[PDB]
């Protein structure tokens, strides 16, 4: 058994992290006080869930997790919330004042004051691991902390754990829940600085989740709680194989091997089905075929984009629930004859499938109805480059007049880091077009 | 359509169905760039105190 | 009041569509690069489809189908008709063609041919077709001709064939009323029976082939697009397809009627305010 | 995140005192400092403005004792910390130089002693809020002198002002254009955010809209109270966003010198307004407090706050609505430059209200207006002896005229970009 450490940075990463660890506890049967009645090996183990939970002599199950925010209001609610007993006080890390939506402030100014402490708290978890695989890092593209501090943290992790894998879950910025005009700036700066340090990154567009909440949950103005409980389900499907018995994606190195043939093109598109409402009075349970087909509808993707106008480099199907292989190949057979599904030539056209028989779990009283079978598709499409083009265009509009640049320079950044970052992105859009058209 | 590497266990199964085959910066470098940024801040703040000191002298002269 | 932008300044058709829209009192035109638009009359090349449908509060419509190029680029069209099973290898209305490839398989055992004409086989260093040796001649004058049909495909993927088609070979445009009357007197048949059935079959077949690849039914922006098909009629009154044009112009007298039909069916269907087509 | 509030001179102390009367009511604090509220939303960020009874983190500054004796005698006069009344005796004679260079220089160090003792006992100081007029001598000259000393001592805190602009329509002396031009030069270099409150606009709203034929300064200041309350709602009440002075500045100010905001309020009362009316009134020229036609320039940034119980869906619908008909009036090179915030607690006597904050290039009209009145006198060097008698030279005037014409230039280039 090989441990994984999760690092939640900034508001988005912490609130999404709350949502995930709650869901993990419900799925593994760990109570809010850290006890796990079904764990018969009191005080240790090398079970699958031990990848995410260490154990105390008193039987407490502790997330291999570190929470980091430059200001204390959000991580304070975890200190006092319903899962306070879950964490060691010193895996929650806060400071005095935040980065004010400013990448330079989270990275250069306010970042250096806390980077060594956080690395110390992380190192304290790494020494409790017989064979650490690497890290899962949760953050927003758009915040000052989520972008600025995370890229600083990523640099040092490469230096201190050069042989470990680093996966990301990144919240990509959407105006209908945005919080700063300058998020396109932070987004590009942090992608540029983090690219070579990340093995695999799952982008979640707030726009996509927001619309999936309104359309399929009948929530008129979705909250972060709505957005984040749905995100927790996608993350839980992605990580289910690190936490449960199985043979697909059993360690972090397998995510890169299976989804990332070129290092820089390491942004798989996640699609999920089905998403239903808990207050749907009468609901017919969808079939294997129905939910697999739903994997090829943009309206179910974590990022809006049109995969018919790109090329696949890898596809992975992750099912939870009442699913047997025969149904999956019947549903694939049929969809292949209906859908434009084009791979790149130097890659086999086909699918890696994993099935976990436990159906998805839901937060009791939440908005997602319980379903009998669900699926998350992970595919490496060149279509995801649409989201880089959108973001780079917004960056170009503002930077052509230097709007807001003075806020970054005032923290010690140079204009060169902007144009350097933007040029790396222009290279990233080219790489995608090589492979895709 | 061919199936490969079928693995079963109590929790589920995994497998691969094919449809058609194919045809770092040192800690010192970080340290340099960070400190070059903090120098730039202090330079800017030293300039601000410099112009303020000039304003102080004009206040005295008036 | 609806909003729209213009990004192909020298498109006769959408020059006229924009003009009509303004005269509604219900459409304002913005600057090319303002994103808060309902409707985009887009550039012919590198249209930024990936930036559409991301404006909260804006239903967005565009006058091009992403992927329609597969039908409007000769090289692509030939690949589509040879390789798509819905069109089969040799579908009997497309001249046998070869696409910088197929040289070897290019059965060359009348062996005249033809761009992107001769009788002996390649030094123009493009696709190669059978030139139709025996076309159909309007008399008097033993004159050749080809047939232009305008087809509108709305956001619902309805297929609308404009009933006014032009024949360029007389006033060099011969319109349908004249051509029909000719066929009756000269051949004892109608334009509908001898020719148009084949044309409607060909338009249907092409556009239904690519429908799964370019349909915007469940997309986050919507598309319509005006096409121009070009056919040749041979002497056994059989109809052949030449090329599909993705950004056609209209004939002079028809610019008025067809640009109204576009607003009616392609635009106001999606953006309602305060038949000239044949549905295929 | 504490804020230190400073009010200087006659106008600054009169508006400052109404402000503390309004928000103390909102927060349940009574004229004695004691809390009698019913909700805890009233206390979750009570610390931003109050120290623990509750005493405002407020410093009252004047060169005469007149207005401050009023404040001490008025509604909530005893709420204020007695050690925080800092004043001299001779006044400043509506003269910027007396406030900035002579009279004011004698008093400023004492003011900074009270500023210093208020900052020290702050867990995490956000920065400073100043109320003052630009047309007199204390709020203007001594006010901007304070801002210079505060920036030197606290160079990395936010500085925010509510700045009342002179106007011939409601005017105390002919030298107001001089005082205001000297002040704007200071404000352009030493504040992060300046709320431009124009006495012309306040008068016209009171006359044309409120149907007050003889508007007093108290009628003008009731409007300033509401706007200041609205504009600080997000700082004083819990929200999905964590509004603080620095985030406002980062998101509102794309160019360091263009940080002069146009405030506006709606409505200016038995029928509550429907959300469509709020958003329509809010953006109406008639509802804005700087006397500039927003349709004469372009919005660089906009922040709108709705107060009360309403359909956030209809807010978003109406906010998105208004942008997609006046898109000619928002710059296209700052994507998504309109932010929207909502707060459940309405202000007293309203179930629904909305507060607008606009960084529009139309504000150049206001600086042009000041520049013309200035040049008209300065061209004949009229009334200058009042300032040369305090040690000033003509050059400092020419420098301030030039810097303000430049400011107008800068606003004009971005209006055409
Ligand atoms: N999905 C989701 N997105 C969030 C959440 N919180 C914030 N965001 C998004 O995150 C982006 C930036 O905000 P934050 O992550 O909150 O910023 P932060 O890292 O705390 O940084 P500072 O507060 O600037 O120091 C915006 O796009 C928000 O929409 C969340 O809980 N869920
Ligand atoms: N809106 C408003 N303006 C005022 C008030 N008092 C004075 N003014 C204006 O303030 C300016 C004069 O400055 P004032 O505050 O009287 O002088 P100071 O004591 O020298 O600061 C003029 O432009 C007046 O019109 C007030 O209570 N409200
Ligand atoms: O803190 C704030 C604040 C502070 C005091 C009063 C009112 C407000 C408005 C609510 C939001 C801002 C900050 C903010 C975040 N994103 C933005 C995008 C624009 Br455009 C303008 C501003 C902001
Ligand atoms: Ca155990
Ligand atoms: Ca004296
Ligand atoms: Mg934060
Ligand atoms: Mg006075």
């Amino acid at each position: 058994m090989r441990e994984c450490i999760s690092i939640h940075v900034g508001q988005a990463g912490v609130q999404i992290g709350n949502a995930c660890w709650e869901l993990y506890c419900l799925e593994h049967g760990i109570q809010p006080d850290g006890q796990m009645p079904s764990d018969k090996t009191i005080g240790g183990g090398d079970d699958s869930f031990n990848t995410f939970f260490s154990e105390t002599g008193a039987g407490k199950h502790v997330p291999r997790a570190v929470f980091v925010d430059l200001e204390p209001t959000v991580i304070d609610e975890v200190r006092t919330g319903t899962y306070r007993q879950l964490f060691h006080p010193e895996q929650l890390i806060t400071g005095k004042e935040d980065a004010a939506n400013n990448y330079a402030r989270g990275h250069y100014t306010i970042g250096k004051e806390i980077i060594d402490l956080v690395l110390d708290r992380i190192r304290k978890l790494a020494d409790q691991c017989t064979g650490l695989q690497g890290f899962l890092v949760f953050h927003s593209f758009g915040g000052g902390t989520g972008s600025g501090f995370t890229s600083l943290l990523m640099e040092r992790l490469s230096v201190d754990y050069g042989k470990k894998s680093k996966l990301e879950f990144s919240i990509y910025p959407a105006p209908q829940v945005s919080t700063a005009v300058v998020e396109p700036y932070n987004s590009i700066l942090t992608t540029h600085t983090t690219l070579e340090h990340s093995d695999c990154a799952f982008m979640v567009d707030n726009e996509a989740i927001y619309d999936i909440c309104r359309r399929n949950l009948d929530i008129e103005r979705p909250t972060y709680t709505n957005l984040n409980r749905l995100i927790s389900q996608i993350v839980s499907s992605i990580t289910a194989s690190l936490r449960f018995d199985g043979a697909l994606n059993v360690d972090l190195t397998e995510f890169q091997t299976n989804l990332v043939p070129y290092p820089r093109i390491h942004f798989p598109l996640a699609t999920y089905a089905p998403v239903i409402s808990a207050e749907k009075a009468y609901h017919e349970q969808l079939s294997v075929a129905e939910i697999t087909n739903a994997c090829f509808e943009p309206a179910n993707q974590m990022v809006k984009c049109d995969p018919r106008h790109g090329k696949y480099m890898a596809c992975c199907l992750l099912y939870r629930g009442d699913v047997v292989p025969k149904d999956v190949n019947a549903a694939i057979a049929t969809i292949k004859t209906k859908r434009s599904i084009q791979f790149v030539d130097w890659c086999p056209t086909g699918f890696k499938v994993g099935i976990n028989y436990q159906p998805p779990t839901v937060v009791p009283g939440g908005d997602l109805a319980k379903v009998q079978r669900a699926v998350c598709m992970l595919s490496n499409t060149t279509a995801i480059a649409e989201a880089w083009a959108r973001l780079d265009h917004k960056f170009d509009l503002m930077y052509a007049k230097r709007a807001f640049v003075h806020w970054y320079v005032g923290e010690g950044m140079e204009e060169g880091e902007f144009s350097e970052a933007r040029e790396d992105m222009a290279a990233l859009e080219k790489d995608y077009e090589e492979v895709g058209v | 359509m061919e199936v490969i590497e079928l693995n079963k266990c109590t929790s589920g199964q995994s497998f691969e169905v094919i449809l058609k085959p194919p045809s770092d910066p040192s800690l010192e470098e970080i340290q340099k760039k960070l400190e070059a940024a903090e120098e730039r801040r202090k330079y800017q703040e030293a300039e601000l105190l410099k112009h303020l000191a000039e304003k102080r002298e004009h206040e005295r002269e008036v | 009041m609806y909003t729209f932008v213009v990004r192909d300044e020298n498109s006769s058709v959408y020059a006229e569509v924009s003009r009509l829209l303004l005269a509604t009192g219900q459409w304002k035109r913005l600057r090319k690069d303002n994103p808060r638009f309902n409707l985009m009359l887009g550039e012919r090349n590198r249209l930024p489809f990936g930036r559409l449908g991301h404006e909260p509060g804006l239903v967005q419509l565009v006058n091009y189908y992403r992927g329609a190029d597969k039908l409007c680029r000769k090289a692509s069209l030939v690949k589509l008709i040879k390789t798509s099973p819905e069109l089969s290898e040799s579908c009997t209305w497309f001249p046998e063609s070869y696409v910088y490839d197929e040289r070897e398989v290019f059965a060359y055992n009348g062996n005249v041919w033809i761009k992107s004409i001769s009788s002996e086989a390649l030094d123009f260093i493009h696709v190669i077709q059978k030139y139709l040796e025996k076309p159909l001649l309007l008399e008097p004058g033993h004159r050749k001709f080809d047939i232009r049909s305008w087809v509108l495909v709305d956001h619902l993927y309805n297929i609308y064939l404009y009933r006014e088609g032009v024949l360029r070979t007389e006033e060099n445009e011969m319109f349908f009323e004249e051509f029909n009357q000719y066929l009756m007197d000269a051949l004892n048949t109608t334009l509908e029976n001898s020719i148009l059935l084949q044309i409607k079959h060909i338009i249907r077949s092409c556009l239904m082939c690519i429908e799964p690849a370019i349909s915007t039914k469940h997309l986050h922006y919507q598309s319509f697009q005006l096409f121009g098909f070009d056919f040749m009629v041979d002497e056994e009154l059989k109809v052949w397809l030449i090329e599909v044009n993705g950004a056609p112009a209209c004939a002079q007298k028809l610019y008025a009627e067809l640009c109204q039909g576009i607003v009616d069916v392609a635009i106001s269907s999606v953006f309602p305010l305060a038949s000239i087509f044949i549905k295929l | 995140r504490e804020i230190v509030h400073i009010q200087a001179g006659q106008c600054g102390n009169q508006i400052g005192a109404k402000f503390w009367e309004v928000i103390s009511d909102e927060h349940g604090i009574d004229p004695t400092g004691s809390y009698h509220g019913d909700s805890d939303l009233q206390l979750e960020r009570i610390n931003v403005y109050y120290n623990e009874k509750y005493v405002p983190r407020a410093i009252l500054v004047d060169l005469e004792p007149g207005t401050m004796d009023s404040v001490r005698s008025g509604p909530f006069g005893q709420i204020f910390r007695p050690d925080n009344f800092v004043f001299g005796q001779s006044g400043a004679g509506n003269n910027w130089a007396k406030g900035h260079y002579t009279e004011g220089a004698e008093l400023v160090d004492s003011v900074l002693d009270v500023v210093r003792k208020e900052s020290e006992s702050c867990d995490c100081l956000q920065g400073f809020q100043l109320t003052h007029s630009l047309g007199g001598g204390t709020g203007s000259g001594m006010g901007t002198l304070l801002i210079s000393k505060i920036r030197e001592e606290y160079p990395d805190r936010i500085m925010n002002t509510f700045s009342v602009m002179p106007s011939p329509k409601v005017s105390d002396t002919v030298v107001e254009p001089y005082n205001a031009t000297l002040s704007v030069h200071q404000l352009v270099e030493n504040t992060d955010e300046t709320y431009c409150i124009d006495n012309e606009a306040l008068y016209d709203i009171c006359f044309r809209t409120l149907k007050l034929t003889t508007p007093t300064y108290g009628d003008l200041n009731h409007l300033v109270s509401a706007t200041m309350s609205g504009v600080t709602t997000c700082l004083r009440f819990p929200g999905q966003l964590n509004a603080d002075l620095r985030k406002l500045a980062v998101n509102m100010v794309p160019f360091p010198r263009l940080h002069f905001f146009m405030p506006g309020f709606a409505p200016l009362q038995y029928r509550a307004l429907t959300v469509p009316e709020l958003t329509q009134q809010m953006f109406d020229s008639k509802n804005m407090m700087a006397a500039c036609d927003p349709r004469h320039g372009r919005y660089l940034t906009v922040a709108a706050i709705f107060r009360g119980r309403m359909s956030m869906k209809e807010v978003d619908e109406q906010m998105l609505n208004v942008q997609n008909k006046n898109s000619s009036y928002f710059v296209e090179w700052i994507p998504n430059n309109v932010k929207t915030a909502v707060c459940d607690i309405p202000p007293r006597g309203l179930k629904m209200s909305a507060t607008f904050i606009g960084n529009s290039t139309a504000i150049q009209e206001l600086f042009k207006r000041i520049s013309e009145q200035f040049t008209a006198m300065f061209r004949r060097k009229a009334f200058l002896h009042w300032y040369t008698g305090e040690g000033m030279d003509e050059m400092e005037f020419t420098e301030a005229e030039s810097n303000m014409n430049d400011l107008v230039s800068e606003y004009q280039q971005y209006q055409d970009a």
